[PDB]
């Protein structure tokens, strides 16, 4: 389950930066893994809770 | 905080630019867990309870 | 073309706007969720 899921956001929030804000890739999703930065180091540490 | 605030006015702007995931991934599940809920009751009676 | 047309309205008029119409009246959800917690 989870291994399939976490891979989508780092591919879907990649769609935003080019489908919405228009401009070319590379540095596109550079600042979108920062909207999920704590949703990376603090999804796992609270997933690990249970 | 780090971006332009909004009690009801920024939380709705956020829930309008990535609702794809929390609907398509919370759906890439379910049917990803459907092969076990039933589909098989013979050899995997444990896939049912899981 | 467009079939993503089908749910782009369901995300706005039936979701986004309707969602903004429930914290519009938070109220009774104070008990509605306490009847789910003490309902489960």
């Amino acid at each position: 389950g989870l291994l399939v899921d976490a891979a989508i956001v780092v591919v879907e929030n990649v769609e935003r930066v080019m489908a919405e804000e228009g401009l070319p890739p590379k540095e596109a999703t550079r600042k979108s893994m920062g909207q999920i930065q704590g949703a990376l180091v603090g999804i796992a540490m609270v997933l690990s809770a249970v | 905080d780090k971006e332009g605030k909004g009690l009801i006015e920024a939380t709705l702007d956020a829930v309008r630019m990535r609702l794809r995931p929390i609907l398509m991934t919370s759906l890439a599940f379910i049917l990803g867990v459907m092969p076990l809920v039933i589909s098989t009751g013979a050899g995997s009676g444990a896939q049912n309870a899981v | 073309f467009g079939w993503f047309n089908r749910m782009f309205e369901k995300s706005t008029h039936h979701y986004t706007d309707s969602v903004g119409g429930i914290l519009r009246s938070t109220g009774r959800y104070l008990v509605l969720y306490l009847i789910i917690v003490v309902g489960m």
